[PDB]
């Protein structure tokens, strides 16, 4: 059943196969996830970790399954009820993929924290739910000396709460969406001059092609190489369409005039990309930069030399009606730039590799072609500490107080939560889980909430509405809220494995009253 | 939204 | 026992037993509205597929039971990465029946029926009977009907609509990494049809491309599958393209193959083949996930009043970090499928064509009746060519109707 296991899979995961890939696929199924505490918000990301195939899991609970968890959740049932919450949900969540190994360890994250510290060393990542404050200030700290990938997702009532720690994620298939071509129209190479210069059928040449004719006719009076969108790119649009003439020609040359305003495009270095040549990590080297930084600084390196202060070419170009033959040669020519760009800066990763006696081919030729593919598409993200976000002088009270000019901005529900926490502290209890408690407990909880409050400074004006609010919630945990989070954490984590995509930087905030959300750098 | 709308919380006819 | 054990409802109750600052304004707190839920609300899934899945587990753990689900297809294994309610064992069977077999099992006292057909086999009174309905189809086309179906069930007393005939329309699709959500309530905010732009039909390359200038290998790919195949018949006479079979995706990968050196283009593999040939769009299980929780969060809003509800169209993308946008879609004036006034064309292919190149009206093979006489039809070859006489018998103010597979409704059009 070896090979029959191969293409089953491939089978399984195409609509998946189609996203990442082959190799993102294979970072996923040599994973490990952990999970603590299988309630709803807990098995809904894992199950969206478990169907795609992640490599394994280990969940981690010690508490028992309740009446009102057996009722929201989708991996529980009336049976589970009284015994081990993280068993009970392994063998339900284990029936989605076979191709996946469930796990789990029925003691508390404390318990683990307390006796088997490195416990938690052998995770991918570690997902926690449903933890209170100092589980997770704890659990970050070993987690964040540990260099384990960490995410704490938290719903309650109808806020969804997601927050993510990772000191450093460096990305190069960030998977750009609608990003600008690559085409040189303002930087031409030889070849591409060459190529356009073999020019002067018509109905069928490929729009830049017919732009090029002009800008070169342009460029050849005013000498300008046109930023003006509608005004020196809107007379060059009314220029292309004078050469029509007699032609049913519109569709080629009009195709010409709609890109006109997409290809005039300046080539340009990303701000994103400065910072990264920029960083000091890309600038001074050691025997301990990883891979990335040694293929940014190669890149940085080209830059400097053959790509005479650009990046290295694409490659790629968007599809124009055009004859094949035409459409072809002109494509090649940019694949061969792009291969002769990528070269060279194969040669700059061998000078930084043999002055650094890293070894000698430790970057494959794909991961090469990866990166000159995505040269202007790299990211790097650093995650402060929980620590960082909890410390009285290194809270970012300016965020917080900025954003509470609204006083309906989601952050009003971070400070919430922040309050129903240490009220938990204060009570050894949620606010208002009971119907009776609830009066009552909206007082107790601005009380927390001031104190919270004045503990960091923090001049805001929370409505009354909202601790009222956060009261009726009685720390429900509504199915439809977590699956929302689920999905959300899920796809968090499989960025996270793959190194695909780019994760969300710092705090998600998710409000299912009014269905909106944002994101904050705590 | 112009007018609000509410579902009857009955069966329907 | 009793069917619901201590607590079971515990985290939906709270919504609904206890007064709030940002309830509803028609809103009273009540245990009794989650008795509704549990033994009257009537909700109907479109779709057993992908949201699907998701949307019977939602509605079940917020309390509904009476819940159906319409769906026209068979499991298959590239389902399972996402479609949960279904396994291996099941390939081949019915999605409506195993997604209801398997959640009345999960859900103790559920009763998801099932019903192995699609929503164009149903009629007025089949829906009528819903309270709310929850579409998590794919096809433009789906959305476009149901969406007319429920305009239809709309009934107006002097210009002046009948609440109790609004029947509200929760619509959600995913693409990869991005989604989309939409509450619609039938006369009272945007239809799908005020909205077209948002709707883009999926990609159909140019004949010319195709048959005359490729340019990539999805070009070569599609002239194989539209072209040569039906010339050739591979596989015998009247013998169709089967897009799951095997050795039929093989053939076409090698002619697709073949055209390709001709015309050096790079690129066929005999994944892209299948890609083309099914028009596969990308999908995970977390995007679903995202969508169906939206939907299903407004279906629960609607059901009980508990939250006013998604202004009305929800986006979310997961590719760089992530976010939610929403905004209100506007009801348009002058819409075909939801105003209540007749068309106003002013001018036989002259119509045929504006009725289906237009973009307001994006029918796809409208049949024009005169008054009272079949003017052109197409749904008949004869019908098609005999009535084709588009050839250049109407005077000013009559009253054309148009018929297309978009809609069961006859749009009025003067
Ligand atoms: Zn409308």
């Amino acid at each position: 059943m070896a090979q029959l296991g191969k293409l089953l899979k491939e089978q399984k995961y195409d609509r998946q196969l189609r996203l990442w890939g082959d190799h993102g696929q294979e970072a996923l199924e040599s994973a490990h996830v952990c999970l603590i505490n299988a309630t709803a918000t807990g098995t809904e990301i894992l199950k969206n970790l478990v169907l795609p195939g992640i490599g394994s899991f280990t969940i981690i609970d010690g508490n028992q399954v309740s009446g009102e968890d057996a009722g929201n959740n989708f991996f529980l049932q009336r049976s589970s009820i009284g015994k081990n919450r993280a068993e009970a949900a392994m063998e339900f969540l284990q029936e989605l993929n076979s191709d996946v190994s469930g796990s789990f360890v029925e003691e508390s994250p404390e318990n683990l924290l307390d006796n088997d510290p490195s416990f938690f060393c052998r995770f991918t990542v570690v997902v926690a739910t449903q933890l209170p404050e100092s589980t997770s200030l704890r659990l970050a700290d070993v987690l964040w000396n540990s260099q384990i990938p960490l995410l704490i997702c938290r719903t309650y009532g109808l806020v969804g709460y997601m927050r993510i720690i990772i000191k450093e994620h460096p990305v190069i298939e960030s998977h750009p969406d609608n990003a600008l071509e690559d085409l040189r129209l303002d930087k031409p190479f030889p070849e591409l001059r060459e190529h356009f210069q073999s020019y002067d059928d018509h109905s069928h040449t490929p729009w830049i092609v017919i732009i090029a004719k002009y800008l070169a006719q342009w460029y050849s009076e005013t000498n300008g190489r046109i930023p003006k969108t509608y005004k020196e790119k809107e007379d060059f649009r009314d220029l292309i369409r004078q050469g029509i003439l007699k032609p049913e020609d519109e569709e080629n040359f009009e195709e010409a005039i709609k890109n006109v305003n997409t290809a005039l495009n300046t080539t340009q270095i990303p701000s994103s990309i400065e910072d990264i040549f920029n960083d000091d990590r890309c600038i001074n080297i050691t025997k301990q930069t990883p891979s990335f930084w040694i293929l940014a600084r190669a890149l940085k390196e080209f830059v400097a030399k053959e790509g005479q202060g650009n990046l290295p070419v694409r490659g790629t170009i968007p599809d124009m009606i055009a004859d094949s033959g035409k459409y072809i040669k002109l494509q090649n020519v940019y694949r061969e730039k792009a291969k002769k760009d990528a070269a060279a800066v194969g040669n700059h990763v061998a000078k930084l590799l043999q002055s650094i006696g890293q070894a000698p081919e430790s970057i494959s030729e794909k991961e090469l072609k990866l990166l000159c593919s995505n040269s202007a598409f790299l990211r790097v993200v650093r995650c402060r500490s929980l620590a960082e976000e909890y410390g009285l002088d290194t809270i970012n009270k300016d965020e917080i107080i900025s954003s509470m000019d609204n006083p309906d901005n989601e952050i009003v529900l971070y400070l919430m939560l922040r309050a129903v926490d240490r009220f938990h502290k204060q009570q050894g209890r949620y606010p208002g889980v009971s119907n009776y408690q609830v009066e009552e407990d909206i007082g107790k909880l601005k009380s927390c909430l001031t104190g919270f409050l004045q503990e960091y400074g923090l001049s805001v004006m929370v409505k009354d509405d909202y601790v009222h609010e956060f009261c009726r919630y009685g720390a429900a945990e509504p199915h439809t809220i977590a699956a929302f989070l689920g999905g959300a954490a899920a796809q968090e984590v499989i960025k996270i494995i793959t190194k695909q995509f780019v994760i969300f930087n710092n705090t998600y905030i998710y409000s299912g009253m009014s269905q909106t959300s944002a994101t904050f750098q705590l | 939204m112009i007018k609000l709308f509410s579902l009857k919380q009955q069966k329907k006819e | 026992m009793k069917l619901d054990w201590e607590g079971r409802w515990n985290h939906v109750k709270k919504f609904l037993e206890r007064s709030g600052p940002f309830t509803h304004p028609d809103f009273e707190p009540s245990t009794e509205s989650l008795q509704f839920l549990l033994d009257t609300c009537k909700v109907l899934v479109i779709g057993a597929g992908g949201l699907g899945c998701e949307l019977l587990k939602n509605l079940a753990l917020s309390g509904f039971r009476q819940i159906h689900v319409i769906d026209m297809d068979t499991i298959d294994v590239s389902n399972l990465n996402r479609q949960f309610l279904f396994r291996p064992k099941d390939i081949g069977r019915p999605k409506a029946e195993v997604a209801a077999e398997f959640l009345n099992d999960r859900v103790p006292n559920c009763n998801v029926v099932p019903h192995f057909n699609k929503i164009q086999d149903f009629n007025d009174t089949f829906y009528r009977q819903f309270h709310i309905i929850v579409c998590g189809l794919d096809s433009i086309i789906a959305r476009r009907w149901i969406n007319g179906m429920l305009i239809s069930l709309l009934n107006y007393e002097d210009g002046v609509l009948d609440p109790s005939s609004i029947v509200p329309l929760i619509d959600g699709g995913t693409e990869g990494f991005k989604g989309n959500a939409r509450v619609i309530l039938p006369g009272m905010t945007a239809c799908i049809e005020c909205t077209l732009e948002l709707y883009p039909p999926q990609v159909n390359f140019p004949m010319c491309t195709i048959a005359s200038m490729p340019r990539l290998p999805e070009h070569c790919i599609e002239y194989v599958r539209m072209l040569q195949w039906p010339k050739e018949q591979p596989f015998g006479e009247g013998v169709p393209l089967d897009g799951d079979d095997p050795e039929h995706i093989q053939w076409i990968f090698q002619k697709s193959l073949e055209r390709a050196s001709q015309y050096n283009i790079r690129g066929v593999t005999y994944r892209l083949t299948q890609g083309v040939v099914k028009r596969i769009i990308p999908a995970v299980a977390s995007t679903n996930a995202v969508i169906a929780a939206v939907c299903a969060t407004e279906v629960f809003k609607i059901a009980t009043s508990a939250y006013i509800p998604l202004n009305n169209y929800l986006v979310f993308n997961d590719v760089d970090g992530l976010y939610t946008y929403t905004f209100e879609a506007e009801r348009k004036e002058n819409c075909p499928a939801c105003s209540q006034l007749p068309q106003n064309i002013q001018f036989l292919q002259e119509v045929l064509d504006y009725l289906t190149n237009s973009a307001s009206l994006q029918m796809k093979s409208p049949a024009i009746t005169a008054t009272n006489r079949t003017l052109y039809l197409q749904s008949v070859t004869s019908i098609e060519e005999r009535t084709r006489p588009l050839s250049k018998g109407l005077v000013d103010g009559q009253e054309l109707a148009v018929a297309d597979v978009t809609t069961p409704q006859t749009v009025l059009f003067k």
